[PDB]
């Protein structure tokens, strides 16, 4: 049996374990370990929004109960349901 | 300001006939014969040895170390003013005994002991005492005097054009206090002056009437817009306070002379009723005053972030312009405020039909963005056939009354007002009911209330204030109330927001007048400050003495109400403010706009510094909130209040500290290089929390700042909770993981609390869905325990970091909680700053649990 690999910030500042990578703390000092998460305080989240411009929001506003993506994937798990409004 | 049209102590009729009497042999007497014991009271005649008019002391021991005394006429032609609603019970007493009698003296005990008070009968006196150490003395100066009420400037008064009809003539109450030992005295706000109170002598009393004074200057004892009768007296050895319950006008005169400390209250009407609270500690003290008026108003978590607020913002497209400003510059706040031009010409309860024709709808945009907005509500009614709410206050005759029985009416924003009497429960009621959502139309849970000229301001009137011959409830003199009509309109409109509820949500009020037990409705703000550097200096001793008062929920307008503040008093101001309880940026109509992101880079960059050290501070900022509202602990604090035997913090007031865990000395001076920040305690350490360094204490140290310094020092021993994600506004962060912050004392130790709840329900009274934490540093092991085991709450709130301040390198760390395996948890540690970093040990805040530094 063979195993897997870690995972490298990309300000090369520091390696880590993959389970670590979205474990909701931040680890990496560019943010570039929590793209899904708000546990870093400059990491961006990626807005995919099919059926109108992508966008990048703050880490900070993942799941802080505002829609900011049209498509609603930046509140998965806030109370929040966002409809899509990329239309 | 203008000074011709307050009166001074020379103008005020009373004030001269009181202050006329001078230190001496009083004429009055107590009629030992008549000496009565009661169930819960000490009851004996006094006499004026001239006029032989005869009044009645009414002496009481009280549980905590606390004593009463009321001194009323025997025989009076009329009721005297008593005042109510302000204490929230009727004090439990502690039974006197006669313990000591000659022919001119008896001793009497509290209980059994240590206190003990010697009433003298000629000349009347009393003194207090704790065994044999003298506390405090009454009429020692001989400067008691009572006008009793005669046969309906002595008389018939005017000042410049107001004549007062004065039906009952000359009542005017006064008595002195000596307060040997004692050299610094502190409170009866508010004043534009400094923390320590100066000496009266040489020139006016400080005055305590409520009154709007317009651009009020810096340094002087001009009445300003509340009046708290409450002096606090600190000393190495103890600590007093003296609360004096009149509504009237009064004056206090204060002066020093084997160090002692004399004061003496002048008020125009009403009984003689005085609190002695004993200590011997501050807090002592605290818990004194707060079982009698209360505590604060445990605020709703937003109201704590900070607050956008100018007059005025122009219609719902600017107030959601201004909150997409905020997020496209990434700086928090909670609230963006409404002035009086949000309103139908000044009619309250109304909107603008065509800058604010769809309320709901921008309501409803802020609450998407978890945003709150308070709208302005002042208690002065337009005089207009088609205004509803003067329709149904004239109909029900609810408004103050002049002698001749007409609706007193004076002039205001709207031109013509007539002032509703909220001395009167019916009227109060109608206006909690105002606030329903039916009735409020366009109102809805996220829109709070602003109470503002509720002095009452009154642009025609005299002082700027309402006739003292108009008319209230139970017939009642306006000269009577005075003091407590903004209490009234503050309490009915925060009781408003909780009916409105179904008594569920907790209210916030931000009122500008105010009185003892105003604390329990909300919050206070220093009023029409100026866009100055010394302005900016002076809020800290101005919250400060309304802190020592019990009400903490104070602040002062960011950047100054009047004039424009250049960008670096604005940041200076930013950062100021941040670390004061109530945290509003405000502006006068003829200002250039500012907010916070119209600046060049470089100081919108400090300013958002500084607003998210507060929001990552609000765990904090919300801890010290419920120990106010639970033991009346004030949440800003004095530096003598912890250092209470360091002589030399006694007048500091550039400086203050955030319970006992924090120490400020926010730059209040243009391009300053550095500041002298005064670290106090023996054998106490004091971390710089900005760059780790550890200074022992005490010292002088003078720390060079830039434009984004705020100075500020974590206590060695203390645990400081913060949550290190800010976002947009509260509502978004109080889900979120908390970071602790662990300050070690010399010993190894530190200790501290978190309160938690929903937020904004009283939930954590009514269900005690609440959590209150402790966390303790000893030997090498964090643990959290419950501090109160009633309180259990729902809530994903974790443990995602702990920074440790002053702590060597560990081999391992090791967290145990109950129900889940031994983990071990890595970690970083600097050897330069003895910080060490403990990452994510992802233990519930509910759960307790223990880390161990191997
Ligand atoms: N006497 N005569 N009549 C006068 C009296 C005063 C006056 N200007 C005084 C400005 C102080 C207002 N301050 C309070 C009211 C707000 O300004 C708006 O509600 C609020 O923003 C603020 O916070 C409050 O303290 C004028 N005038 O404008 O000519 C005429
Ligand atoms: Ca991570
Ligand atoms: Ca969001």
């Amino acid at each position: 049996y063979e195993e897997s690999k870690p995972f490298t910030c990309l300000d090369g500042t520091a390696t880590i374990p993959f389970d670590q990578v979205n474990d909701d703390y931040c680890d990496c000092k560019d943010g570039s370990d929590e793209p899904g998460t708000a546990a870093c305080p400059n990491g961006s989240f990626h807005c995919t929004n099919t059926g109108y411009k992508p966008l990048y929001i703050l880490s900070s506003r993942v799941n802080d109960g505002v829609c900011d993506c049209c498509d609603g994937t930046d509140e998965y798990n806030s109370g929040t349901v966002c409809e899509n409004t990329c239309r | 300001v203008d000074r011709s049209n307050f009166k001074t102590c020379d103008e005020s009729s009373f004030c001269k006939r009181q202050r006329s009497i001078r230190p001496g042999l009083s004429p009055y007497r107590a009629l030992l014969d008549t000496l009565q014991l009661g169930p819960d009271a000490l009851t004996v005649h006094l006499i004026h040895e001239v006029t032989k008019v005869l009044l009645v002391l009414e002496l009481q021991g009280l549980q905590k170390d606390m004593t009463r005394i009321r001194i009323d006429e025997l025989e009076p032609r009329r009721p005297r003013y008593r005042v109510p609603d302000v204490l929230v019970a009727d004090p439990p007493t502690a039974r006197l005994s006669v313990s000591g009698r000659d022919d001119n003296s008896v001793e009497l005990t509290v209980a059994e002991g240590p206190y003990k008070i010697i009433l003298t009968a000629q000349p009347f006196r009393l003194d207090l005492l704790e065994d044999r150490s003298l506390l405090l003395s009454v009429n020692a100066r001989g400067l008691m005097a009572f006008e009793h009420q005669r046969a309906p400037g002595a008389w018939e008064e005017t000042f410049k054009t107001h004549s007062d009809s004065k039906p009952y003539g000359p009542t005017s109450v006064g008595l002195d206090f000596s307060l040997p030992g004692m050299e610094h005295v502190y409170g009866i706000p508010e004043h534009a002056d400094s923390l320590r109170l100066k000496v009266t002598e040489g020139g006016e009393p400080y005055r305590l009437y409520n009154l709007d004074v317009f651009q009020y200057e810096l340094n002087n004892p001009m009445a300003l817009y509340g009046s708290v009768p409450v002096l606090l007296a600190h000393s190495f050895h103890r600590d007093l306070g003296i609360f004096w319950l009149n509504a009237a006008e009064t004056w206090v005169d204060i002066s020093s002379n084997t160090p002692q400390t004399d004061i003496r209250w002048m008020s125009e009407s009403g009984i003689i009723d005085v609190f002695l609270m004993l200590g011997p500690s501050v807090f002592d003290v605290f818990r004194q005053y707060a079982s009698l008026t209360g505590t604060q108003a445990l605020p709703p978590l937003f109201s704590l972030g900070y607050h956008q607020s100018r007059w005025n913002y122009r219609d719902e497209a600017d107030v959601l312009e201004v909150d997409q400003g905020f997020d496209d510059h990434n700086m928090p706040c909670d609230v963006i405020w409404l002035d009086i031009e949000h309103a139908d010409g000044k009619r309250y309860f109304t909107w603008d039909p065509t800058r604010f024709p769809q309320p709901l709808n921008m309501l409803e945009h802020l609450a998407s963005k978890r945003r709150k907005l308070v709208a302005i509500v002042d208690p002065h009614i337009k005089v207009d056939s088609g205004y509803r709410v003067h329709e149904e206050l004239r109909n029900h005759g609810l408004y103050v009354k002049t002698r001749d029985g007409s609706d007193y009416e004076g002039w205001c924003w709207p031109g013509s007002a007539s002032y509703p009497d909220f001395t009167n429960p019916r009227m109060r009621a109608w206006w909690s009911n105002m606030f329903s959502f039916d009735n409020y139309e366009g109102s809805a849970p996220n829109l709070y209330v602003w109470n503002d000229m509720n002095e009452p301001s009154v642009f025609n009137g005299p002082e700027v204030t309402m006739l003292k011959d108009a008319v209230h409830y139970g017939g009642w003199e306006h000269r009577d109330i005075h003091n407590i009509y903004g209490l009234y309109v503050h309490m009915a409109t925060a009781d408003g927001l909780i009916q409105r509820s179904g008594g569920i949500e907790r209210p916030f009020v931000l009122s500008r007048a105010f009185f003892s037990g105003s604390q329990r409705f909300g919050a206070v703000w220093t009023g029409d400050n100026t866009a100055e550097w010394d302005h900016l200096k002076i809020s800290i001793p101005m919250c400060l003495s309304l802190a020592l008062v019990g009400l903490s929920f104070c602040g002062a307008d960011v950047g100054g109400f009047f004039k424009n503040p250049e960008p670096e008093l604005l940041v200076r101001w930013y950062q100021m403010g941040a670390y004061q309880p109530f945290f509003r940026a405000h502006a006068h109509l003829d200002t250039g706009r500012r907010e916070p992101w119209l600046l060049a880079s470089q100081y919108q960059d400090a300013i958002r510094d500084a607003l998210f050290q507060r929001y990552s501070l609000l765990p904090f900022w919300y801890t010290l909130f419920y120990q106010a509202h639970k033991e009346g602990f004030p949440v800003m604090r004095p530096l003598w209040v912890q250092y209470p035997e360091d002589m030399s913090t006694f007048s500091i007031e550039d400086q203050f500290m955030l319970g006992d865990a924090l120490l400020i000395h926010p730059v209040s001076d243009a391009g300053a290089h550095g500041v002298q920040v005064y670290l106090p305690g023996q054998e106490e350490v004091w971390y710089d929390i900005q760059s780790y360094q550890k200074h022992h204490g005490p010292q002088t140290l003078y720390l060079p700042v830039t434009l984004s310094s705020i100075p500020v020092f974590q206590r060695g021993g203390t645990i400081v909770p913060r949550w290190m994600r800010v976002r947009r506004s509260s509502d978004c962060m109080k889900d979120d993981p908390i970071t602790l912050f662990v300050a070690l004392s010399p010993q190894g130790t530190a200790q501290g609390e978190l309160f938690l709840d929903d937020g904004h329900t009283f939930n954590y009274q009514t269900r005690h869905e609440f959590l209150l934490r402790r966390f303790s540093f000893s030997g090498s092991t964090l643990v959290s325990s419950s501090a109160d085991p009633k309180g259990h709450l729902e809530t994903p709130i974790w443990i995602e970091r702990v920074v440790i301040m002053g702590a060597g390198k560990p081999a391992a760390v090791v967290l145990q909680t109950k129900g889940s395996p031994e983990s071990r948890l890595s970690f970083q540690h600097d050897p330069e700053t003895s910080v060490l970093i403990l990452r994510k040990p992802g233990v519930s805040v509910a759960s307790d649990w223990s880390i161990h530094l191997r």
